[PDB]
């Protein structure tokens, strides 16, 4: 599967990997485990204005949407940098509410690249947001017989507001060059305006209310988390893992590095997470690569045999079936992981060739000054068979 | 530089009156780190459907690795062209009585377990080789407290560096016979069989392969003998004190390093994408939404990958470049006497040694270099009985009134004979003759 | 490499004082109306903890949304209110004939109404007590305005020096970022000056303190990390050629 | 121009160690030593010897002794000149001296030049003018298009430094050529068949 | 667009050693065809060649 080819020719050949894949799945979220209020956000009975809109932390939850599904249906819930089918399966160490109330129509200007009185004067989402906006109907709430005149909305402003910068001025707006000194006229205009929701105005019309939920995720302790529900841990074989919202696919392993007392995972050079605290037992756990590199497989020719050595490469011949995990590859593979010819080189172990103390000529060089090769035992050993062996190699 | 105006000589000539035997040293790349790079491993790490993003993305690895595969059977062969030489293993001769030469601290000593000499013993502390050349294993990487350590980055991220097949001891034992074969066959070991000669008289054959007879060395045998020791002990001690043995090799070994580390590190190149952090993508995004980041990464780490085998190519073309070079030096100087000029050796090449070094091999190049100039009048075709006569090997020089047919390289004044001298031609058509002798 | 605002290596910092010269004659209490620009740096060289305050905002009255920072005695009250201040804000720190601190007066503003923000963290003493000596303390704040964000960035340093900001590298960590959504583009320091029974005139005294403010500007700055997650160096690629070299 | 082009586009070109004077220079040092010692200078300190001797070894070391030299010598010396006059004159007028240099010069013009032109390729973005997407396109827009801009430019610099690579890899085979031709077709003589003629 | 080219990547530090080590490679080039020699000769005056 490496040459891509049904045959393949004598020699040794590095093969990527194929032996391991994970059947297990870990989920490690922390004891929260407690219900956020998602009525004392949602079901509020009075949102802020637009130009005047609330910001509220979270605090220690478990974000389950699933909770208002028979309480309202959301029109608008439009997701940045986060996907919705990945909510539940994240936890999310600050979270913002941004909630306040708009005209349908002006729904769509809650948004990062957005023009408008609301998008100019009163809100200004972001350009890297990275949460994302759930905004539902809402004109059976805020709406009165009479019209309600509350939410107010900016109307003039001498400059477009900045990302999630509030104003509240109440000041006197000067359309043309004439001073107002801060009192009313015809050139002189009051910066806010009321929308005026009346219940049977068009669905442009009528009341929104839009919850701009701002979350960041660092490298701080986990604060709102998923529904997902906390599986046990495996120590010693290569899972799938979740710890909080971080996954991937690895080997967990007691650990004694030192992460500081706010610290959820550790990093290598590369951008990959080597140690990750696991939030329950608050423990840390070293994260190993499932894939195990070095592993060459010799083989004398599919024509003249199928019999095959496996080197692995900068091993220990002890530690071979811990360091490929040989109880989760198949039995045919387990042949190779121990055995009786389990010959120790400096390039590394090599398992399947019997190793001679004879000195021939190179036929596939291994490493270390090593060679293998595929010799006619049937003539050495009574009756024997042909067989694959390694030898230093004679200079 | 500095101004050396040398005077021409309508009739006068410079004679060296006194050589240098000199121990010039070079180094020279003979191979590089050979390395295997894991598709998956780095582009995609432990991941299922990154696995399946770059399958159905392309089959660009195969090429990749074959790439790799190919540099690293040129790194073998190159190390076969140049240290594996003759296969003849030719131990070392005990019988040291080389007329003063003294090998000491060239051929190797079995009091150590390595079969590795002085020189050898230096030049591999010099190079660092603080990236392969020392042996890390896989336990080592598994268990870690302060920090994972580059190699371990390397080894996670699937690069490899595959051991070079040639052992450093039997790269050792190589040298070992081609010094035997040198200091008691001297260059017909080249050729077939080894034909053994005492070092002496071979090293008077070598001299008279630079136009400088015989009649030097058993004439200064001592001096010359003293000489050569004093120009090794001199390396030598420059080799353990002035990290020259670093240059080319040290170079190859941090290049090859930061390549490695260079690939390492561009794993944190967003390349468009929202992150470098695989995983952070694929738990925020689904995976129609995810396969956007995840091709860019793809895309990113491809052109990573790609650029680096190209650069590894392009430096695989001048390690070949130069083990070429090393294994016609090991040819032609180790192996015989270069009559090249400056090929072997700032002066006349005698022979060249070769010392094993962290992918490399050293030439201890052995040359005349001659010194002690001395000003005498020349005049070619001295006018005898009317007929112009030629040196056979002569220069014609003169001291006060007396002339002397003498020696290219080495100011050995002689009478002028007709068994020296060849005559034709009439005398006078030869526009500067003068003879008042034999 | 990072591209940020950044205070420039060795760049022109306004020096201010607050110092009582002999005999109570000369009266050094200083609290101009700077400029905030793209955020500021603040370092305060003390012996008293003196400087206890700041405020942040454009107009500084309750015509705009204004911040106020007070670091008294019993923890950090972080105020985003319409404060109306007075034209000259300072804290009167009053002293008790028992050996304690009463430093209630606010003397900064004359009102408040219709505001957003609170915050108070830490529960923490600090004191003001005279000292005999030179400036024993050096704390060092980084303030920025950034995407409705308020950061605050601290570093906290016992130096004995005579006086002039002592020289070398400090990065200063996240200390806390405020969700405050104002525009700021002026601002004032707050000192705490003495009452009680230092002389018996009764009128107003100070303790010795500087304080210290530089302006942000967008450069490059090349930030070394170590496995804590801290700057440990940085350079400037702006300053000088070696600089750009590095 | 194109030269003004290059450099308001981060190309730069710089100037080589050795000015032309000094290479001129270690030309005259060699020729000096060549029609004053001929080779020795090679080895060590030059050792004078008259032209028509050096003249008369180099005659001695293709098989042809020295017996032929002097006794044709006057006309030996015009015919050199003669020789030399000839490419004194046609070098004048054939245009030789291009060659292989005049190619790698338009090879090195002509990448910088190609380098430069490839600033108006799309690359799969809007357009090539980087002002006019971004006077166009708020950042997050903008990032699509600027990063398929970075992409094919950072591919194009790419291109331009690994064919300048083999460019200096067949470079530095001739100049290694040169230098083995300069150790032995004027250090000395060169005992190799059409190697130095 | 230099913050873009800063997260996108740190491609131009490895453009430019290897430019600077062709640059380098050439004044070698140079130094190893043309001066190969520390003894700069001047022009033998005397000409009877
Ligand atoms: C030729 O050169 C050698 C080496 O320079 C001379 O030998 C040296 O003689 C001096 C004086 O006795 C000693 O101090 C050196 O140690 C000797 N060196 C060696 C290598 O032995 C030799 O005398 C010279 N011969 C002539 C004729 O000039
Ligand atoms: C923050 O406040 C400042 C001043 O309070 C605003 O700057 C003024 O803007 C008006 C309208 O454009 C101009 O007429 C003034 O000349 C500006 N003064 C100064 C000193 O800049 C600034 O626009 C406000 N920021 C935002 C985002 O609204
Ligand atoms: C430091 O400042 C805080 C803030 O004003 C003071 O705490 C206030 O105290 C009054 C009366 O005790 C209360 O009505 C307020 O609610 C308190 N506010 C807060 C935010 O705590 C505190 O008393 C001051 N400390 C001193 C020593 O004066
Ligand atoms: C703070 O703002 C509120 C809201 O506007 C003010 O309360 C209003 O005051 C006006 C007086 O012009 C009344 O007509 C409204 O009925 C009031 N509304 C409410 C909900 O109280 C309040 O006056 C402001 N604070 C101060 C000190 O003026
Ligand atoms: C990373 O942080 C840890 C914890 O703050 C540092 O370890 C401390 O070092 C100081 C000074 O040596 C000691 O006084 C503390 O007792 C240590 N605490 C612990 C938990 O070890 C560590 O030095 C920091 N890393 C670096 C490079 O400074
Ligand atoms: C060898 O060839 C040369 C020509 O290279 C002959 O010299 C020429 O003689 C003719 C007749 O006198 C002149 O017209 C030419 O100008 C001469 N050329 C040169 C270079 O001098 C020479 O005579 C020939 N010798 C023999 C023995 O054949
Ligand atoms: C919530 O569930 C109850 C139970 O069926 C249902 O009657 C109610 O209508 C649901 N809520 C909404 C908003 O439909
Ligand atoms: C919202 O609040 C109203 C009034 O308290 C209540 O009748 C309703 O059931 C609440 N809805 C939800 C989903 O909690
Ligand atoms: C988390 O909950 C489990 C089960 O109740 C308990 O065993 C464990 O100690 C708890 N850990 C923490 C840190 O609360
Ligand atoms: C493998 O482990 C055993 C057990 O400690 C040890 O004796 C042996 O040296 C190891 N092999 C190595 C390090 O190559
Ligand atoms: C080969 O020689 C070694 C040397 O002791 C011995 O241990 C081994 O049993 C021999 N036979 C093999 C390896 O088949
Ligand atoms: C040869 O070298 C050895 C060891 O360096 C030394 O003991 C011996 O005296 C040397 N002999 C000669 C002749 O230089
Ligand atoms: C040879 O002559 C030149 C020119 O006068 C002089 O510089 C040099 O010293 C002389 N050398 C000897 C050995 O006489
Ligand atoms: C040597 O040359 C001189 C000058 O021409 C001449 O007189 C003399 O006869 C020559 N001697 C011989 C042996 O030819
Ligand atoms: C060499 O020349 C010197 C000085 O002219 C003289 O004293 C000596 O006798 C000459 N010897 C020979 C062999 O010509
Ligand atoms: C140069 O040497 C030639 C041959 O001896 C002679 O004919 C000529 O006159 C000499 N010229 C001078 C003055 O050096
Ligand atoms: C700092 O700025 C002030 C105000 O412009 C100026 O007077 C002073 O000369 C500046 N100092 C330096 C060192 O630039």
């Amino acid at each position: 599967c490496t040459l891509k080819s049904f045959t393949v020719e004598k020699g040794i050949y590095q093969t990527s990997n194929f032996r391991v894949q994970p059947t297990d799945s870990i989920v490690r979220f922390p004891n929260i485990t407690n219900l956020c209020p998602f009525g004392e956000v949602f079901n509020a009975t009075t949102f802020a204005s637009v130009y005047a809109w609330n910001r509220k932390r979270i605090s220690n939850c478990v974000a389950d949407y699933s909770v208002l599904y028979n309480s309202t249906s959301f029109s608008t819930f439009k997701c940045y940098g986060v996907s919705p089918t990945k909510l539940n399966d994240l936890c999310f160490t600050n979270v913002y509410a941004d909630s306040f109330v708009v005209r349908g129509d002006e729904v769509r200007q809650i948004a990062p690249g957005q023009t408008g009185k609301i998008a100019d004067y009163n809100y200004k989402l972001p350009d890297d947001f990275t949460g994302c906006v759930i905004a539902w109907n809402s004109n059976n709430l805020d709406s009165k017989v009479g019209g309600n005149y509350n939410y107010l909305y900016r109307l003039f402003r001498k400059s477009n507001l900045k990302p999630f910068e509030r104003d509240i001025s109440t000041e006197i707006y000067q359309a043309g060059s004439t001073p107002c000194n801060g009192v009313e006229g015809f050139n002189c205009y009051f910066p806010l305006k009321s929308y005026g929701f009346h219940p049977t105005n068009g669905v442009g019309y009528q009341p929104y209310r839009v919850v701009v939920l701002s979350f960041e995720l660092l490298n701080a302790p986990a604060t709102v988390c998923g529904p997902k529900k906390s599986t046990n841990l495996i120590k010693n074989k290569c899972v799938n893992f979740n710890f909080n919202g971080l996954t991937g696919t690895g080997v967990l392993t007691e650990s004694n590095k030192k992460f500081l007392p706010f610290q959820q995972f550790g990093r290598d050079i590369a951008d990959t997470t080597d140690a990750v605290r696991d939030p329950q037992t608050l423990e840390i756990l070293d994260i190993t690569p499932c894939s195990f590199g070095g592993v060459s497989v010799i083989t004398p020719g599919t024509n003249a045999s199928n019999q095959v050595a496996v080197l692995y490469q900068d091993v220990n011949c002890t530690e071979v079936p811990v360091a490929i995990h040989a109880d989760q590859l198949t039995p045919t593979w387990r042949v190779y992981s121990t055995g009786s010819n389990v010959f120790q080189t400096r390039a590394g172990c090599l398992i399947g060739a019997e190793h001679v103390n004879n000195s021939y000529e190179c036929d596939i060089p291994i490493g270390a000054g090593i060679c293998a090769s595929y010799q006619t035992q049937t003539n050495s050993r009574s009756v024997a068979s042909q067989s694959i062996i390694a030898y230093t190699m004679s200079l | 530089g500095a101004e050396n105006s040398v005077a021409y000589s309508n009739n006068s000539i410079a004679i060296p009156t006194n050589f240098t035997i000199s121990v010039t040293t070079e180094i020279l790349p003979v191979s590089m780190t050979k390395t295997s790079v894991d598709c998956t491993m780095y582009i995609c790490g432990d991941s299922t459907e990154c696995s399946n993003l770059l399958l159905q993305y392309g089959s660009f690895c195969t090429q990749l690795n074959r790439a790799l595969t190919g540099i690293a059977v040129e790194q073998d062969k190159n190390t076969q062209e140049v240290f594996a030489q003759v296969k003849q293993i030719y131990k070392t001769p005990q019988i040291k009585d080389f007329g003063g030469f003294n090998f000491s601290q060239i051929l190797p000593d079995p009091s150590k377990p390595s079969k590795r000499s002085f020189i050898e013993d230096l030049l591999f502390n010099k190079v660092t080789l603080a990236d392969a050349g020392f042996i890390k294993q896989y336990g080592d990487c598994l268990g870690d407290i302060a920090a994972r350590d580059l190699i371990c980055a390397q080894k996670f991220n699937g690069l490899t560096v595959l051991p070079p097949l040639l052992t450093d001891e039997m790269i050792a034992q190589y040298t070992s016979a081609l010094l035997a074969g040198t200091i008691t066959s001297g260059w017909t070991f080249g050729a077939g069989a080894a034909l053994q000669i005492p070092f002496a008289m071979q090293m008077a054959y070598r001299f008279n392969g630079i136009g400088v007879t015989q009649n030097v060395l058993y004439e200064n045998q001592k001096l010359i003998a003293n000489q050569f020791n004093s120009a090794i002990g001199k390396i030598q001690d420059s080799l353990s004190s002035t990290a020259s043995a670093l240059g080319k090799l040290q170079d190859v070994v941090n290049q090859n390093a930061q390549a490695l580390n260079t690939l390492v590190k561009q794993l944190s190149s967003n390349f468009g994408a929202i992150s470098s952090v695989l995983n952070d993508i694929l738990s925020r995004l689904d995976p129609p939404e995810a396969e956007v980041q995840i091709d860019r990464l793809i895309t990113g780490r491809l052109q990573s990958l790609q650029t680096y085998v190209t650069q590894q190519l392009i430096r695989a073309a001048e390690i070949r470049a130069s083990a070429n070079l090393a294994a016609t030096k090991m040819s032609e100087c180790v192996l015989g006497q270069s009559k090249r000029v400056d090929f072997c050796g700032k002066g006349y090449h005698l022979m060249s040694f070769p010392q094993s070094a962290p992918h490399g091999v050293v030439f201890l190049h052995v040359t005349y270099v001659p010194a002690q100039e001395k000003n005498f009048t020349t005049a070619p075709a001295i006018c005898h009985d009317g007929k112009a006569h030629f040196p056979r090997e002569g220069v014609f020089v003169s001291n006060g009134t007396h002339w002397f047919v003498t020696q290219r390289n080495f100011y050995e004044p002689q009478i002028i004979t007709t068994d020296n001298t060849f005559v034709s031609g009439n005398c006078d058509v030869v526009i500067g003759i003068v003879n008042n002798t034999v | 490499l990072s591209q940020g605002y950044f205070l420039p290596f060795y760049s022109n910092i306004s020096w201010y004082y607050a110092l009582t010269k002999t005999n109570g004659a000369e009266k050094r209490v200083d609290n101009p109306i700077l400029d905030f620009k793209d955020g500021i740096y603040f370092a305060a060289t003390e012996k008293s903890n003196i400087v206890r305050g700041w405020i942040f905002g454009t107009t500084l009255d309750n015509t705009s949304q204004s911040l106020l920072i007070v670091n008294n005695a019993t923890n950090v009250i972080i105020k985003v209110c319409n404060f109306q201040f007075c034209y000259d804000p300072y804290l009167s720190g009053y002293f008790h004939n028992n050996k304690t601190w009463s430093t209630r007066e606010f003397a900064v503003y004359s009102s408040y109404a219709n505001c957003t923000f609170e915050y108070v963290s830490k529960p923490f003493m600090l004191d003001i007590s005279g000292k005999s000596g030179l400036f024993d303390t050096l704390r060092e704040f980084v303030f920025r305005n950034v995407d409705g964000y308020f950061k605050i960035y601290s570093k906290y340093s016992p130096v004995n020096v005579n006086s002039n900001l002592p020289s070398g590298f400090s990065a200063l960590e996240p200390l806390v970022e405020l969700p405050a959504g104002i525009n700021i583009t002026r601002f004032r320091t707050l000192l705490t000056i003495h009452r009680g029974d230092p002389m018996p005139n009764n009128g107003w005294t100070v303790f010795s303190a500087a304080y210290y403010v530089g302006y942000l500007a967008p450069r490059t700055f090349m930030l070394k990390y170590n496995e804590n997650g801290t700057i440990t160096d940085a350079v400037d690629c702006s300053l000088d050629p070696l600089s750009e070299a590095k």
